[PDB]
């Protein structure tokens, strides 16, 4: 910024006027705009070299939003740490950035890349016989690590529990640690001979994801983010198949444990002998040299009360030095005690698999040192147009509450306010009319409702099956099987239980009467259920995703906040003020005033052997 | 036949509750009730109530930041 006359409209831009720089004549070809201060990147998706830089930019810059035409990216310290890992130096980044940037890379941006791109590659953490050694390739690091107030060719031991502390210390200090596993030269750990059968097929986007993880030839530790239904299960299977070592899978559900094992058996060639499932039902552990354990975070994260049956398994897990760990739905690993499994379980490589990499609290960034940086992220829109995932016509239906109910809405306290507007009569009519309309079309409908009481009320009146936490595994499976293979039943009423890692290929339509406040991942994960549509390639097919919201209620504040992640991905929500043909439906719930008042009162009222013969 | 100065407010049933609730705490707001979707209010309070209603309605609308 030297000798540049401000414009009369420069006042409107509060220090954001970046016109001080000039533009080269080759602006017609260069597809990258760079903000000299904020680090933001604006990418043209309708210009030559778009595909040329679509992969280079993703590696260096994380995506904040990738709508149809103009893609938005931002460069951050964490993003650079991921990029520098895969054989990238400042010189290469600077040379390519200038070759592609319409506007010159400012000194501030140049300074930012220099600082964070030079630290990588001077400290490594290795594991030997369940003993963790902070090995360094140069002796100069001893004067920096051993003298650290937190800690405690040269190699020194470090406590397993202290790993969660030193890794954060590594981020704070200049040198961050990298977890690279040389499986090729690792012979001490017994190998597991498994390869994908010929029937298997590797999709290009998955192939790119695997390449980002096996770029240098040594297994990396990080996170792979793919849209729901992209096939993350096969990505984990391929990673397990190529490493050919002891592996384990952790999932935060019981039904999903069978799903992962079922996919594992069919895709790869692992024999049933080497696979053991550690759940509440069975706890036997494989005695063969090497195998797989598909367990849940609850079983491995428990510390206080472990019984004899589970205690023996825990000793077996801890005693042996494993090679790989798979964390399905890794967006819940940095929790208070779910993160303990990473440290307690010894493994030379860690993989994270979550469709959504966001959470309400600011602990999402902690995944960098719990499991590693972000390796690859796949755009939802690109896969959708390629026929790999289904298209969804997201809609938001506005249901104005009736006057009688709204009268109690103002007075009622917030705690009971939720229950008040969740069972408003208008939403019943919309849900019933939409369900009937889609049932006539021949659509498999899934109804989600976080509130158990509302879920029961909907099902009891509508005479449709409902599933919630109290139901057993056998009953829910029977309901699920009936909903899939039987033509008689085409709609089910699910709850928060099936919000994640559930495969419903036949599901095409989804309705959400009321859900979990401001949570965003719930909105996206639930949307992933209908992204599984088997008939996602037939012409004119469009999955339906509805979110009934009461007008003039806090649900609008929650609804607009929870769907803030889908808009970033690219999905757009349509407002439906009125449903055509809804009045001509023969019967509707609570049509007469008498029935409406009956509902209002009920919801308002909610809150010695000898002696034995005598008797 | 008395010309009672007031603003002829036409509103939906949802908004009607707000004006009634607003009148509950501040009695002077609503002069009289006309019908379910119609109301008569103090002409002076019209400027204040409209801004007051927006603040209450502003809460249920999310703001990105
Ligand atoms: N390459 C592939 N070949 C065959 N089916 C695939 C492939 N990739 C994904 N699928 C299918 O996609 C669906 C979802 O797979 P899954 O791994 O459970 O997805 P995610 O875990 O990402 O939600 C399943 O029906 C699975 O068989
Ligand atoms: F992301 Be998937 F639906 F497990
Ligand atoms: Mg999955």
């Amino acid at each position: 910024p030297a000798d540049f006359v401000p414009d009369s409209v420069s006042g409107m831009f509060r220090s954001h006027d970046f016109s001080y720089l000039r533009l080269r004549p080759d602006h017609a070809s260069r597809p990258l705009w760079i903000s000299p201060s904020d680090g933001r990147i604006i990418l043209e998706s309708f210009s030559p070299l778009a595909e040329q830089a679509q992969d280079f930019l993703v590696t260096i810059a994380e995506p904040i939003s990738r709508p149809s035409h103009i893609h938005e990216y931002k460069i951050t310290a964490y993003s650079l740490y991921a990029a520098v890992s895969v054989g990238l130096e400042t010189d290469d980044i600077i040379s390519v950035l200038d070759r592609l940037s319409k506007v010159p890379v400012a000194e501030s941006i140049i300074n930012f890349i220099k600082g964070a791109t030079i630290s990588y590659g001077k400290v490594k953490l290795v594991i030997k016989h369940n003993r963790y050694f902070v090995e360094t390739t140069q002796a100069d690091i001893l004067q920096m690590l051993l003298n650290d107030s937190v800690i405690g060719v040269h190699s020194f031991e470090i406590a397993n529990e202290s790993v969660e502390v030193v890794k954060k210390r590594c981020q704070e200090i200049d040198y961050p640690v990298l977890e690279e596993y040389d499986f090729r030269n690792d012979h001490r750990n017994p190998d597991l001979d498994i390869d994908l059968k010929p029937s298997t097929q590797i999709r290009p986007y998955q192939e790119k994801s695997l390449s980002k993880m096996f770029g240098n030839g040594r297994a990396r530790s990080g996170i792979i983010v793919l849209p729901c239904g992209a096939g993350k299960t096969l990505v984990g299977i391929t990673a397990a198949c190529t490493i050919k070592k002891s592996v384990i899978v952790l999932c935060t559900s019981s039904v999903s444990v069978m799903q992962w094992r079922q996919q594992f058996l069919q895709w790869c060639t692992l024999q049933p002998e080497n696979c053991a499932v550690f759940t509440s039902d069975n706890k036997e552990m494989f005695q063969t040299e090497s195998g797989l354990v598909v367990s849940t975070y609850s079983m491995v994260a428990n510390t206080r009360n472990r019984s004899h049956d589970s205690q023996k398994v825990m000793d077996f897990l801890t005693g042996r030095e494993w090679g790989f760990i798979i964390l399905d739905e890794v967006h819940v690993v940095p929790a208070a005690m779910f993160r303990r499994v990473v440290s307690t379980i010894a493994a030379h490589a860690k993989l994270g698999l979550t469709a959504t990499l966001v959470r309400e609290d600011d602990k999402i960034g902690d995944l960098n040192f719990l499991i590693g940086p972000k390796l690859y992220e796949a755009n939802w829109m690109e896969l959708s147009q390629k026929g790999h995932i289904a298209n969804v016509q997201c809609a938001e239906v506005w249901c104005p509450m009736t006057a009688e109910f709204y009268q109690e809405y103002l007075r009622e306290t917030a705690r009971k306010r939720m229950l008040l507007y969740i069972m408003n009569p208008t939403k019943f009519q919309a849900c019933q009319f939409l369900i009937q309309y889609h049932e006539r079309r021949g659509d498999k409908i899934i109804v989600f409702s976080d509130n158990v009481y509302a879920l029961q009320e909907y099902a009891l009146k509508m005479g449709k099956p409902f599933i919630y936490g109290s139901t057993p595994q056998q009953e829910r499976m029977n309901i699920l099987q009936n909903f899939q293979y039987n033509d008689q039943i085409n709609t089910i009423f699910l709850s928060k239980v099936g919000d994640t890692s559930i495969d419903l290929p036949e599901a095409t339509c989804l309705i959400q009467i009321s859900s979990h406040y401001g949570s965003r991942r719930q909105e996206a994960q639930r949307l992933g259920r209908i992204l599984r549509a088997k008939r996602r390639n037939d012409e004119g097919f469009n999955a339906f995703f509805y979110s009934l919201v009461s007008k003039d209620t806090q649900e609008m504040y929650y609804s607009t906040k929870r769907q803030a992640f889908l808009v970033d991905q690219g999905y757009a929500f349509k407002v439906i003020t009125h449903l055509h043909g809804m009045e001509n439906i023969p019967n509707l719930a609570y049509a007469s005033p008498r029935e409406r008042r009956e509902l209002l009162q009920e919801v308002l009222l909610k809150n010695h052997p000898l002696i034995r013969k005598m008797y | 036949a008395r010309a009672r100065k007031g603003a002829l407010v036409q509103c939906d049933p949802s908004i009607k509750a707000l004006i009634l609730q607003i009148d509950a705490k501040m009695s002077d707001i609503v002069l009289e009730e006309l019908d379910d979707t119609h109301l008569l209010v103090n002409p002076s309070k019209v400027e204040f109530v409209k801004h007051e209603l927006n603040r209450l309605l502003s809460k249920n609308i999310y703001n990105p930041m």
